[PDB]
DNA sequence: TGCCGTTACAATGTAACAGTGG
DNA sequence: CCACTGTTACATTGTAACGGCA
């Protein structure tokens, strides 16, 4: 573990999960009748002021499915979290061409590094060039 | 020596790392303190404790 | 009145705490944090100027 | 303009109202700027136009008017 | 016009945009009373199933100031639904760290290229500085 | 001008691999 | 072994800003 766990922020985040993934359709609970369903449900609702209590509804009505996405989901917003504290901690999204996108990852898997640090042996190369020709 | 002139642009890209950080949190302060005006801020929010 | 009257002031005591605990907290944590970086941001710019 | 891109600078860094900040606007003494507070107003300078400053030459700036004539 | 528009298609995007909005909070409506909005979101719901009638909804009651982000929301989903089809057309999402996306932000913005046709010189001169060595 | 394609992001969700310690 | 964590490489949707064109 690198990043400290707050138990308190973690449970809202698993709460705020639990609500967009019913509120999207699909069957958080682990119950095929529809009563004890829409109960769980409804208590889960009632739990949103009590993020504690959501580890509890979790173990006792939470979908078997779920549990590697939830492990998932939380790790990788914790990371985030914490990474957008410093910019140079951050990630930027950008969108390549197929094309493009197809020659540097073959580059990479060729090197076997990263795509960041391709980019990076790149730009590189381009910067030494440009190096010695200032000198 | 034009691997330590490649040296000192990794370094020159670190203290800009380091300068633009210190920079954005200080105008952040300050932006929070010009916000706190409202007199919460002498004991109330800067707890030395 | 005496109900109503220590509700009311015991929901503003418990409040007032509440939020001066999660705010001066991350207000001071960031106070050291920009000290610390300052500090260390120093080392580098005189060697960079070196 | 660099000659209120400086005040956009130094309002931010310090605090201090736009009006406070005139040419002749000293930073320690008018705007209160101790020492780290000159030190990141100066830092702030080099980052908003991309450039950097001696030592003893920057140390040297202690005022709008001259921030603004080693900016200028 | 580049693609062209289906409306069965477009309207039952439209719908779950506004649908979408509407859970997220964002005002859907234009009127400030809680009721009328209410009444306006209720007609939306049942609505479902009809491009005809959604136009008339959003042409009626539509917030004023989202017309804009939904037109561009359309026009980007239109692209991309169309392009989806092919592999060469298609686009690759990938996160770079941010010291690596300066530079090469750096580098476009300075040659007046595009992330990806900055990625194309950069592994082409690379090509070509291993062709010189080799 | 207003529509329409296009780019460069942001925010969040997932699968897969690599590490780490119990 | 086994589980839990960190990281990378995508996808998915939305948005703002350019620039082309009737
Ligand atoms: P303030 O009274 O806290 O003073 C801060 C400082 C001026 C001493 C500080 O910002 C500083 O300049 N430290 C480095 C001094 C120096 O020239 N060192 C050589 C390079 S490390």
């Amino acid at each position: 573990m690198k990043y400290q766990q707050l138990e308190n922020l973690e449970c809202g985040w698993k709460w705020a999960y639990l609500i967009r993934k019913h509120q999207e359709g699909e069957p958080i609970t682990k119950y095929i009748e529809n009563s004890a369903a829409h109960a769980a449900v409804d208590k889960l609702i009632k739990l949103e002021s009590e993020p504690v209590r959501v580890l509890e509804w979790i173990e006792q009505h939470m979908n078997p499915d779920l549990f590697n996405r939830m492990k998932q989901t939380i790790r990788a917003r914790r990371k985030r979290h914490f990474n957008a504290e410093h910019q140079h901690t951050r990630k930027k999204s950008i969108d390549l061409d197929f094309p493009v996108w197809h020659r540097l990852s073959a580059l990479s898997q060729r090197r076997g590094n990263t795509l960041s640090e391709t980019i990076v042996q790149l730009i590189e190369d381009a910067e030494r060039k440009e190096k010695y020709a200032n000198q | 020596m034009e691997n330590v002139q490649k040296k000192l642009r990794k370094l020159e890209r670190d203290y800009y790392q380091i300068r633009e950080q210190v920079v954005s949190a200080k105008a952040g302060w300050c932006a929070v303190m010009r916000m706190v005006k409202d007199n919460g801020v002498e004991r109330r929010l800067h707890r030395r404790e | 009145a005496i109900r109503v009257t220590q509700s009311d002031r015991d929901l503003f005591k418990h409040l007032i705490t509440e939020a001066t605990s999660y705010v001066s907290a991350d207000y001071m944590r960031h106070a050291n944090e920009r000290r610390t970086h300052l500090d260390e941001a120093l080392a580098l710019r005189g060697e960079l100027f070196g | 303009t660099i000659e209120e891109r400086v005040k956009k600078i130094i309002g931010e860094q310090l605090g201090v109202k736009q009006e406070e900040v005139t040419n002749n606007a000293s930073f320690v003494e008018d705007l209160g700027a101790d020492s780290l507070d000159t030190v990141e107003l100066v830092m702030a300078l080099e980052e908003e136009f991309d450039t950097e400053i001696p030592d003893e030459e920057a140390e040297k700036i202690t005022t709008v008017q001259a921030a603004i004539d080693y900016i200028n």
